[PDB]
């Protein structure tokens, strides 16, 4: 196991966990939680950042001295990926943009970059690769985002046969784009949503890293309760004490949440999914200046 | 004794010994011992119940009037049954002199608070409670003064570890400062500096 | 006398170099590894051996009070040369 | 009088090699004083003194416009002064390294380097000791 | 014999009385503490935490120790009433950032040598 | 084309503005604050660099942590950092703020202010002379000059 | 002997009373303070033109550490570990072993410059003048890790600053 | 004025030590053995109480 | 009546106010408690000397002197005469530094803020004096428990004299700005009045005593190094208010100048540390030529010197008041107990009483006139 | 050979140092 990688300590800040993890897209909403969960337990995190060094500054106190190493990269080049994942044994893929840019479309973000990452990871000898796709990802879907996810998920599994795919279902959190999106508005009764908490997704990724038998498996990370869109927005506006993103976001948010009973979930990794009723107040206490919504099961 | 040795004062030694006699004679109910060191420091060892009475007498008597309380502290000697040693240092401006009063206690026996005699002792006593866990009865407001709010333990006790038990950092998950068990990147190096071959024969103890 | 590892890393005067499978090499990516080029063992190997016609010779390292503590070295063994414990300089009696 | 200070200002303008050098030193060092040149540095720094100024302002350095590898027309810092001129400039001695050079040693750096933090040449800490415990190597031959 | 000097009580009954009074005060305070410090926990969780803290010291059989713990708890209560603490001090009682330390022998055996 | 030229020039203008007027607040926790005040003294005169003396936390650009950070103090440090307008920079001054220093193995001391806030510049010393702190401030200014926010946004 | 700072008695004759009233009404002491500040405006400022001008220092000044070596080129340190025994802040870590020629030399020499208190005890405990605390004070850093010096960094510091370090030691060693 | 209660003294609830640093540690009470490198005996006079050695590992940075 | 919490040296202050008048004042300290006293028990005496520089960090060599005096009393040795003269000279320089800092920051908090710069120029000059002697601008660690670390360089006394013969005019300019200004008077006069009996009972010392008329000074009553030999006057106030303490501190600056002149003139020749190589280390040349000197250097820098068992309380007249140390030695090379008595602790304790029936803006003036530095208050 | 040379005040000492308060009266009734 290459002695330098043997775990040591009591699982603390200055301990060693034997995890050399390269977290692509660590500067996002999910990336900060993933990096924090990795670094609070003694693992080394390599972070590749396209953006200014100032943006990443928040991550600095997430690990002990020398445990977090920042390097620059770009998806268009393979040498940068090779030098970033050269020494890692775990590669986590969190790259993803919800919209379109003049240099990166959904095909660039969700297909080419993950495929190149998986190919380089396989070439370099990375033991484990974890990929993030969507719960609603299928080739036939009208939305480009979901359609792109399906093509990418397939091509990654082709490149890295023993990769682990995680399909979170509409993550919500303190910096999320769901509850913030509906609380900033200040069409429904047919769309049902299945949100999942951000801490649960991060712990699921960590457990999938620590779980040996989850090599080729695929997971669907879903919350405890299913909510209609209308009464969920009603609850969101009630918590904020309020009276009651171009084209792809609306078409994706009016799309109902799929159900995949065959795929293993968070409970198979040992995570009790946290109900949205506990964390809604935590997220929405800042939008201010109780009667939870009914759930369908 | 050539220039490298501290000069000795016999007159002050005699005067302090005489005043030790005087204090001993006046208060036989509480005083247990009187000592005058080689560098002319006079300390009186008393029973805990005499703290209010001994302190009041030193301050008010026409021959003592030790009106100033220079310091009040505690010493931890775990080998003793009465673990903590409470020390009072008093200054008299009238006679230009200093005195020391020593007392003993343990974990569960309180000491009478001398805020009534000296207003200076108030904060001092709080510090002792914060640092050793010595309780003072009838203290106007006894609470921690130096340690963090919610800090468990008394750091200046000899069995408290140097780095304590918990340490603070910032967690972005809960978005707040959290306290977790202490882990050190480099552990403190304990040095065995003491040598054999005793240095001062005058303090040699009987071999029992 | 700086050498080079098979992986490409420079070898310090202490002989330290990460092996091929060691992840810690990641710390040197996009950066450099701090290595002293002047190896003291090679530099002291280049010094001449002095020849003094006495059985015992004293060394203070040069400079007087700016050197090391004075030491005395016996030069009775003809098979080798006397080496200062601090400075590393070598002395010898004039054989033949 | 006032005409005297004006003539000193004009001499101060002229002693910088014209208006161009005057504006150069004004926009680079925020100071246009003229003092006697003490010495030249192999990296391009110039050293001046003026004993009529008060202590602290009686010696100064004009940094070079290009040190080892970067353009230093604006980005100047105090780590660019070599150790001998560092000792002279910080008033640890009265003797500039021109009158009495330092002792020459084969191991002394022949090329001073400034602060290299935030730069691929920055120092990365690492352990200089070898592995303490050695592991057992299993045999390559089969047992049965 | 073994005569010792009282702090506040003469026997264990008065110590129990003081413990009950302190628990009364803490139970009264939990709602105002949760509301004022803007905790994300429920008042049920805070009261359960108070119960757990009181239960930690259930095996004490010495009135001096018991009323010394009562004095300490009263100090803590006065800290919380006067808002001398912050959210971080209050939140610590819950160890929400610490990984669950396992108890079974097999799990401990795998992680390390610590018994 | 001209698209990159215009953003480069505008970024240069914004960087020059941001680094040519740095308004610090100083947590004068301990004796490093004395050398911080000596940097505001006539001899070094931080004000002449555009670095005003004792700006309010609401309009402060850089936080200078000069002194020992105790456990009793870390929540207040983080709270004051959280209230700062962005862009915000943190400068660690002296051993106590850098890594605990002479009180590193203490039960009541935070082993470095970077356990609490991200730090941009480390100024080593016990205490760093006022000139060393001035060098650190100018190094932070050069670091700001090196950053490039508009180009990164353009290429994304 | 003792003095009185505030034991003055104001004169109660008519002239003194009128002086006090005129001071109250016309603000004479306020104008006099104005004059003091005005006079202070017209004198030369004490500011120096950093970084083009430097504050005066001494040969005794303590700064960035360095490991020196003899004229031959061999390092002075002999792993006696007195600097590590005397360090008030426990910033020095040392490991040694016999070299390939039997010499007593270190294999690890680390100084945590975030623990150091720059007291100079290490350089005055060393019997061979190996560890010194040199003149450099402008070595601020952008990361915590670059302030954890190992043997290579300190040896490079010594080879970088040797000229001025040796000059300062020559200037000051007769006081030790 | 005196309780005269009879019970063994146990202050564990007042010292503030964590739970697992009381019921898991094993202390050793001993008179330290004389160093065999020296013939002095002044270090073998008192009794020392020390604890059981726990795990020490290597720091990935600086070792 | 409402409760205000003025949070973040660094001080937290909880006050009950009825209108503008201060009804109750409660300082919360411990924001700079590092645990110096417990950390000292793990260091030798030489290793524990530098903590005292950090204790009261505006008057460093005064703390060094108090610690050295305590350790010397327990060691039963005495420093050479020249070491004592150097100690007293640098103690008076340190008193000048502390008084400048205290007065000018008092004015700054009130709002004057110009003498702050005017006199921090002089403070920088005095830091240069500290640097020349020890290589460190403030934490010199120059005064050791056997004398002083190193001798003065050959040009130091001339520069000290040159500095000290112009300082009186700087004090005069400060007085012109502050002493007679009516706004300064109305900010300071009849504010924070303390009676002599309450000052004695509350444990006050230093100027806080003399501001109320009490004739006490440890440099006069219980002289320690060479203080008895030098002549100076002890300024005594009359009203016990902030203005009298201001006047006392300015006159103390002047008397410190007087003592500095005397010390400059009466410097004796000789050595600087006690000639006892089992307490004070030998010279480098002796250490590099003599066997006994090398052995003693080795043992003194690895193990340290053993101090005979005993407990002492040593006090000095530090600029902020009576600064004392209660030192307990068990016979080994590490102190068994080191309690530190700082006057700031007692003064901040008395702040609550001294700020009774005053405006909220007078708490600032009272805290300033107490001369509180929280390194010594919290330790 | 050489004799003792250390920092000492010059022969005859240093010149007097002013320390008295000096606040002159400008002067007008
Ligand atoms: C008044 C009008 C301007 C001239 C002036 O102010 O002179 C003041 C000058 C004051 O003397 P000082 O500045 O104390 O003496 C320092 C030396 O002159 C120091 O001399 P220096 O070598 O520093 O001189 C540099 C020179 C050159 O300075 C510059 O070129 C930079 C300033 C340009 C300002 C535009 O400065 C000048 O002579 C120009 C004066 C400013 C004109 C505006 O003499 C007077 O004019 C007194 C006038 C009566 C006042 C009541
Ligand atoms: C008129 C319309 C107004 C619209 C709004 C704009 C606001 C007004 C614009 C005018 C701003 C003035 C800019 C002048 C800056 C030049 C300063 C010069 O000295 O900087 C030099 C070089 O700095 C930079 O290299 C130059 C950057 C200046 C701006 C570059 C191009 C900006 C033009 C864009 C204008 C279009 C405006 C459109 C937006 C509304 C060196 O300084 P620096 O190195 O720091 O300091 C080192 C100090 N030393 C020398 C003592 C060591
Ligand atoms: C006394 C006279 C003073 C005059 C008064 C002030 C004049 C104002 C002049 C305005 C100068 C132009 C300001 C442009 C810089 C604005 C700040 C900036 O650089 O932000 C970069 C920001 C970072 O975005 P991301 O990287 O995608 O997200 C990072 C967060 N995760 O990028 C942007 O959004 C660019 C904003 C558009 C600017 C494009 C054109 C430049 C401005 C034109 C002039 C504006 C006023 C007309
Ligand atoms: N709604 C949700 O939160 C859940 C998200 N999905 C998946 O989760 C992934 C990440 O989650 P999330 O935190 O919400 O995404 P974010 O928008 O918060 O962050 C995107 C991350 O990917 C990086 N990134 C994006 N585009 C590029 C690019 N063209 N080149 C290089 N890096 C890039 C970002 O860096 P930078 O900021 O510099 O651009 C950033 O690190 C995504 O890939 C998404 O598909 C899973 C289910 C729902
Ligand atoms: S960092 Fe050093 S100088 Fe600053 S307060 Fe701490 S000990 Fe003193
Ligand atoms: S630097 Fe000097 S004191 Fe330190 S180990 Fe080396 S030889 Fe010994
Ligand atoms: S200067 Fe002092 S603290 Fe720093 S390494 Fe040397 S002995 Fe240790
Ligand atoms: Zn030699």
């Amino acid at each position: 196991l290459h002695h330098a990688l043997i775990p040591h300590g009591k699982g603390g800040r200055s301990s060693v966990s034997g995890i050399v993890a390269t977290v692509f897209g660590a500067t996002g909403f999910l990336g900060r939680y993933v990096v924090n969960h990795l670094g609070r337990m003694g693992s080394q995190v390599i972070v590749p950042y396209r953006c200014e060094p100032y943006d990443t500054m928040h991550l600095r106190p997430m690990g002990d001295l020398g445990q977090i190493i920042f390097m620059e990269w770009n998806g268009k080049d393979k040498d940068s990926i090779r030098k970033v994942v050269e020494h890692s044994n775990v590669v986590i893929n969190l790259v993803g943009r919800e919209w379109e840019t003049k240099n990166f479309d959904f095909e660039d973000v969700f297909v080419k970059i993950p495929h190149a990452i998986a190919q380089v990871s396989k070439e370099a000898g990375v033991e484990k690769l974890i990929h993030i796709s969507h719960l609603n990802a299928d080739i036939k879907s009208p939305s480009r985002y979901l359609r792109s996810k399906a093509v990418g998920e397939k091509e990654v599994r082709a490149a890295f046969p023993e990769a682990t795919i995680i399909k979170p279902s509409d993550i919500f959190g303190r910096e999320d784009r769901f509850l913030n999106y509906f609380a900033s508005m200040r069409l429904g009764k047919e769309t049902v949503k299945q949100p999942v908490y951000i801490v649960d997704v991060s712990k699921g990724i960590i457990n999938a890293i620590k779980d040996p038998d989850a090599k080729g498996k695929t997971f669907a990370f879903v919350g405890p309760n299913r909510y209609l869109l209308f009464d969920l927005v009603q609850y969101i506006f009630a918590v904020a004490y309020r009276p009651f993103t171009t084209r792809d976001k609306v078409e994706r948010v009016h799309m109902s949440d799929m159900t995949l009973p065959h795929l293993p979930g968070l409970e198979d990794l040992g995570i009790q999914a946290t109900p949205l009723e506990l964390k809604a107040i935590e997220v929405l206490r800042r939008h201010r200046t109780v009667k939870p919504a009914k759930t369908v099961n | 004794t050539r220039p490298t040795i501290r000069p000795r004062n016999d007159v002050v030694h005699k005067q302090l010994s005489a005043f030790g006699q005087y204090v001993a004679e006046i208060l036989p109910k509480y005083v247990q011992q009187v000592q005058v060191s080689c560098f002319n420091e006079l300390e009186i060892f008393i029973h805990p119940d005499g703290v209010i009475p001994v302190l009041t007498f030193l301050r008010d008597h026409t021959n003592a009037q030790f009106k100033s309380l220079a310091d009040l502290t505690a010493v931890d000697v775990p080998t003793r049954q009465n673990r903590f040693e409470i020390v009072y240092n008093l200054l008299s401006l009238r006679f230009n002199s200093r005195i020391r009063v020593k007392t003993y206690t343990d974990e569960l026996t309180p000491i009478e608070s001398s805020v009534t005699v000296y207003k200076a002792a108030n904060w001092y006593e709080r510090e002792i409670w914060d640092m050793f866990g010595v309780f003072f009865a009838n203290h106007p407001d006894l609470r921690r003064i130096l340690t963090d709010y919610g800090f468990e333990g008394h750091p200046f006790r000899k069995d408290f570890p140097l780095s304590g038990y918990v340490e603070l950092r910032y967690d972005d998950e809960v978005k707040r400062v959290v306290a977790e068990p202490v882990e050190l990147a480099q552990e403190f190096r304990k040095f065995d500096l003491n040598s054999p071959w005793e240095a001062f024969p005058a303090y040699r103890q009987p071999p029992e | 006398g700086v050498r080079t590892s098979p992986t490409g890393e420079k070898v310090t005067h202490t002989g330290q170099a990460y092996d091929d499978g060691d992840y810690r090499r990641v710390r040197f990516s996009d950066r450099q590894k701090e290595v002293n080029e002047n190896f003291a063992i090679d530099l002291i190997a280049e010094q001449p051996v002095s020849e003094v016609g006495s059985r015992v010779i004293s060394c203070d390292g040069g400079g007087g009070a700016l050197g090391h503590p004075r030491v005395y070295i016996n030069l009775d063994k003809e098979t080798k040369t006397g080496t200062c414990g601090y400075c590393g300089l070598q002395f010898r009696q004039p054989h033949h | 009088e006032l005409v005297q200070v004006l003539r000193r200002g004009l001499q101060q303008v002229s002693g910088h090699g014209g208006l161009r050098g005057y504006l150069r030193v004004l926009f680079r060092a925020n100071d246009v004083r003229v003092g006697t040149l003490v010495g030249e540095d192999k990296y391009g720094n110039k050293y001046y003194e003026d004993n009529k100024q008060f202590f602290g302002r009686h010696r100064w350095v004009i940094y070079t416009t290009e040190m080892n590898g970067r353009d230093t027309f604006w980005d100047v810092d105090g780590s660019m002064v070599p150790p001998e001129w560092h000792r002279w400039l910080h008033c640890m001695t009265d003797d500039p390294p021109t009158t009495k050079p330092p002792t020459a040693r084969k191991y002394i750096w022949t090329n001073h380097k400034f602060n290299v933090s935030g730069t691929p040449q920055q120092y990365v800490p690492y352990s200089t000791t070898r592995k303490k415990i050695q592991e057992w190597v299993p045999p390559s031959t089969p047992y049965k | 014999g073994t005569s010792v000097k009282p702090i506040f009580s003469r026997d264990m009954n008065e110590a129990k009385r003081r413990v009950r009074e302190l628990y009364r005060a803490w139970y009264r305070e939990v709602p105002n503490t949760v509301h004022l410090f803007q905790l994300d926990i429920s008042v049920k969780q805070g009261r359960d935490k108070v119960r757990e803290m009181f239960m930690k010291n259930a095996h004490v059989t010495d009135p001096r120790v018991v009323d010394l713990l009562v004095i300490k708890g009263k100090m803590e209560l006065e800290e919380t009433i006067n808002v001398w603490k912050q959210r971080t001090h209050i939140m610590r009682f819950f160890h929400e950032t610490e990984a669950p330390r396992p108890t079974d022998f097999l799990s401990k055996f795998y992680v390390g040598h610590d018994p | 084309s001209r698209g990159e030229y215009v953003v480069a020039k505008l970024d240069d203008l914004v960087n020059w503005a941001r680094r040519s007027s740095l308004w610090p607040m100083t947590f004068g926790l301990a004796c490093c604050a004395v050398e911080m005040m000596h940097m505001a003294a006539p001899r070094y005169d931080m004000d002449r660099f555009g670095v005003v003396f004792r700006a309010s936390p609401r309009q402060s650009d850089v936080m200078i942590v000069a002194g020992t950070l105790t456990n009793k103090m870390a929540p207040a440090l983080r709270k004051v950092y959280d209230q700062m307008p962005e862009p915000r920079y943190v400068v660690s001054m002296g051993s106590c703020a850098n890594g605990g220093g002479y009180y590193h193995y203490s039960y009541s001391v935070v082993r470095g202010c970077d356990r609490i806030v991200p730090v941009d510049i480390y100024v080593p010393g016990c205490p760093p002379t006022a000139e060393a702190l001035l060098y650190g401030i100018l190094q932070l200014q050069r670091k700001i000059k090196r950053e490039k926010r508009l180009r990164i946004w353009y290429r994304r | 002997t003792y003095k009185f700072v505030n034991m003055r008695e104001p004169s109660m004759d008519m002239k003194s009373v009128t002086d006090r009233a005129a001071q109250t009404l016309l603000w004479t002491e306020l104008v006099r303070g104005l004059g003091m500040t005005l006079s202070y405006l017209f004198r030369e400022p004490a500011t120096i033109n950093y970084p083009f001008e430097k504050g005066p220092l001494s040969p005794r000044f303590r700064g960035e550490h360095a490991l020196r070596r003899y004229p031959s080129g061999e390092e002075r340190c002999i792993a006696c570990k007195l600097c590590e025994a005397v360090c008030p802040a426990q910033a020095i870590t040392i490991e040694a072993e016999p070299r390939a020629d039997g010499s007593r030399r270190t294999t690890r020499y680390d100084i945590d410059m975030t623990k150091c208190i720059y007291c100079g005890f290490c350089q005055e405990a060393c019997p061979v003048d190996a560890i010194v605390e040199g003149p450099n004070f402008e070595f601020s850093t952008e990361t915590h890790e670059e302030l954890l010096y190992n043997k290579e960094k300190l040896l490079n510091n010594g080879d970088k600053w040797e000229a001025e370090i040796a000059a300062n030691i020559q200037a000051d060693y007769l006081y030790r | 004025q005196l309780i005269a209660v009879d019970e063994k003294l146990d202050i564990t609830t007042l010292t503030g030590v964590p739970e697992e640093h009381i019921k898991t540690r094993k202390v050793r009470i001993f008179v330290p053995a004389r160093n065999n490198m020296q013939s002095g005996v002044n270090n073998t006079k008192k009794w020392k109480m020390e604890f059981d050695t726990r795990e020490r590992w290597e720091n990935p940075l600086m070792g | 009546n409402l409760t205000l919490n003025f949070g973040p040296g660094v001080l937290r202050l909880v006050m009950e106010l009825s209108g503008e008048m201060v009804r109750k004042c409660d300082p919360h300290i411990g924001l700079l408690h590092r645990g110096t006293e417990k950390l000292i028990e793990y260091k030798t005496y030489l290793q524990a000397l530098p903590y005292f520089d950090r204790l009261d960090y505006v008057s460093m060599m005064c703390n060094e002197q108090a610690y050295s005096l305590a350790v010397e009393k327990l060691l039963n040795i005495q420093p050479p005469p020249r070491a004592q003269w150097i100690r007293v000279l640098f103690g008076e320089i340190t008193r000048l530094l502390n008084h400048i800092m205290a007065v000018t920051t008092h004015a700054l908090d009130i709002g004057a803020m110009t003498p702050f710069f005017w006199m921090f120029e002089e403070r920088e000059k005095m830091f240069e004096f500290y640097e020349r002697v020890s290589g460190a601008r403030m934490h010199a660690a120059y005064i050791r428990p056997g004398g002083v670390h190193q001798d003065l360089p050959l040009g130091l006394l001339d520069d000290i004299y040159e500095f000290s013969k112009n300082f009186s005019f700087r004090i005069d300019e400060l007085e012109e700005m502050l002493t007679n200004n009516r706004i300064w008077r109305n900010r300071t006069v009849d504010i924070g009045v303390v009676t002599a009996e309450d000052a004695l009972n509350y444990g006050f010392s230093g100027v806080m005593l003399r501001g109320s008329g009490i004739q006490w000074d440890l440099r006069k009553t219980q002289p320690y190094d060479v203080y008895d030999q030098v002549e100076f006057d002890v300024p005594i106030g009359s009203r016990g208010d902030c203005y009298d303490r201001y006047l006392c501190r300015v006159e103390e600056m002047r008397q410190s100048l007087r003592i500095i002149s005397q010390c400059l003139n009466k410097m004796p020749p000789g050595e600087i540390k006690v000639d006892d190589a089992k307490v004070s280390p030998p010279k480098r040349a002796e250490m590099k030529t003599s066997m006994e000197s090398l052995i003693h250097h080795f043992k003194l820098y690895t193990e340290g010197y053993q101090v005979p068992p005993g407990a002492t309380y040593t006090a000095i007249e530090a600029p902020k008041g009576e600064f004392g140390v209660y030192l307990v030695s068990d016979g080994s090379s590490r102190p068994y107990r080191c309690k530190i008595k700082a006057p700031g602790f007692a003064h901040l304790a008395g702040l609550d009483k001294m700020s009774k029936g005053h405006m909220l803006a007078d708490v600032v003036a009272i805290i300033g006139t107490q001369d509180i530095v929280f390194g010594e208050v919290d330790r | 050979a050489s004799k003792v040379k250390q920092d000492m005040p010059p022969p005859g000492g240093y010149g007097p140092i002013d320390y008295k308060r000096n606040l002159p009266r400008r002067g007008l009734s």
